[PDB]
């Protein structure tokens, strides 16, 4: 359970049921702006991941409504919307019409969360921008103090995103890591022969 | 290095740690092409929206929500969504809505289509905590504002910072206006739901609690008649 896991696979095929139900959902989508189409985003089957909880959504440009429209299809409502202030090492600020300094990530829920420690942490993060498509690590910990222990799902993470008590799935992992003895078993039963295709 | 939680640790908010060419010609140009301020009161729910002419250039909205008014009327988004906005704008034309922070970000852009706009930018008005370190179905604790930009027909930075005003007092930061100016969108600027206090050359401010007014159609048509016509509000 509680170390990192991870799943390589394209999310769009991954058959999602056998992993659980989580208290926080996590995604960065790679939305079609300026590459997964606006159709197949809708079809993700986000609803089978969680019965009550939250889901964090990172948008830009107009995936900001998109989001939103994808949101409320998998049965959320948004909440909150959490903007990272991105600064350089000097803790200064670093689409058109409009530079822009911040990147958005809406906060839906879903059903009847019990138990969650809202209000902990502000709604705005000022952290330094590390690689390009890097997102801040302050946001699981935001998201740790939130929903302490339990289980949460990132979908298109990338290796340097695994993080404890979570499960990661992203193209771009190296292979299968799975510790969780309900996890291991239903994707064996699953994909008996570990392949992932339709 | 983690602000938030050094904000759970001390209730400094991570926005207190943000710190800090000669784009002056532009505000030089914009005070010289300004048109006199303009201003009248309305009680905008019982006002024919129509008898506001010519078509605006750029509209600032500013309706009065309750969430304004945590410890101290308020417009609904049902009230607001129901505004004829479309029906003053010009066919290129800009609005910047005051949203909140909470159901107003998705019910403004609900508004922003139904009025016949795209949302092109989110400009977030950061406030910070330097001097003091919930919704019933908030998450986090709001520490900011979003006002939507949404633009209909064919510089500076998305984010303000300020120290958070105290407590009922509602007035949104100037820096806004500056932005909006800054963009040079065209000469007829209007403020709904602006105040005495809001009162600025360039505009023409709409609102319930004006004490005075001196607008006029036609005179403020006159500001615009030829061969003023399409001044961008930036030139000479
Ligand atoms: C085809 N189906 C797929 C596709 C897929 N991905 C596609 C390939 C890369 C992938 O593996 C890793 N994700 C990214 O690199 C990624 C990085 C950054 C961003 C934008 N962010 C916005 C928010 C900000 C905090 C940070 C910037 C968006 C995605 C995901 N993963 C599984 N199935
Ligand atoms: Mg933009
Ligand atoms: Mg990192
Ligand atoms: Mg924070
Ligand atoms: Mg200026």
């Amino acid at each position: 359970l509680f170390p990192p896991q991870w799943i390589c696979c394209d999310i769009r095929y991954l058959d999602v049921s056998i992993l659980g139900k989580f208290a926080v959902v996590m995604a960065d989508p790679p939305w079609d702006i300026h590459t997964l189409t606006d159709d197949e985003m809708r079809r993700l089957n986000i609803p089978v991941l969680q019965d009550d909880g939250f889901l964090f959504l990172w948008v830009t440009g107009r995936a900001m409504e998109l989001g939103r429209e994808c949101l409320n299809l998998w049965g959320y409502e948004r909440v909150d919307e959490i903007i990272w202030v991105k600064t350089n090492q000097l803790q200064r600020i670093i689409g058109h019409w409009l530079n822009h300094g911040k990147e958005h990530c809406l906060v839906g829920v879903k059903g009847n969360p019990q138990g969650f420690n809202q209000g902990l942490d502000c709604d705005v993060i000022v952290a330094e921008v590390r690689s390009t498509s890097h997102k801040p690590d302050e946001i699981y910990g935001m998201i740790e103090r939130l929903s302490p222990g339990t289980r949460k799902i990132e979908l298109f993470g990338r290796p340097h995103n695994v993080q404890p008590n979570w499960i990661t799935l992203g193209n771009q992992l190296d292979g299968i890591h799975l510790l969780d003895p309900d996890v291991v078993a239903r994707f064996k039963q699953r994909y008996p022969d570990g392949i992932i295709s339709k | 290095n983690d602000y938030c939680q050094h904000f759970v640790d001390t209730g400094h908010r991570p926005q207190n740690f943000i710190r800090d060419e000669l784009i002056r010609l532009k505000d030089e140009l914009i005070a010289k092409s300004n048109t006199p301020p303009m201003y009248l009161q309305a009680d905008i729910e019982a006002f024919d929206i129509r008898e506001l002419t010519p078509k605006f250039d750029v509209i600032l909205l500013e309706p009065p929500l309750e969430e304004y008014y945590r410890e101290t009327k308020c417009w609904t988004w049902d009230d607001i969504m129901k505004l004829e906005i479309d029906e003053i704008a010009a066919p290129r034309s800009f609005i910047f809505l005051w949203c909140g922070s909470g159901e107003g970000l998705d019910l403004g852009r609900v508004c922003l289509r139904k009025w016949g706009y795209r949302r092109c930018e989110d400009i977030c008005w950061i406030k910070t905590n330097k001097n003091n370190p919930l919704d019933p179905k908030a998450v986090f604790q709001r520490t900011k504002e979003h006002c939507l930009m949404g633009i209909k027909g064919t510089v500076d930075i998305d984010l303000i910072i300020t120290e958070e005003p105290e407590i009922g007092n509602i007035e949104k930061p100037v820096e806004i206006f500056h932005i909006i100016e800054h963009f040079c969108l065209g000469r007829r600027r209007l403020h709904l739901f602006g105040r005495d206090s809001t009162i600025r050359p360039g505009w023409l401010t709409v609102g319930p609690t004006l004490t005075n007014s001196n607008y006029n159609a036609e005179t403020y048509a006159s500001y615009f008649s030829a061969p003023n016509s399409y001044l961008t509000g930036c030139t000479e």
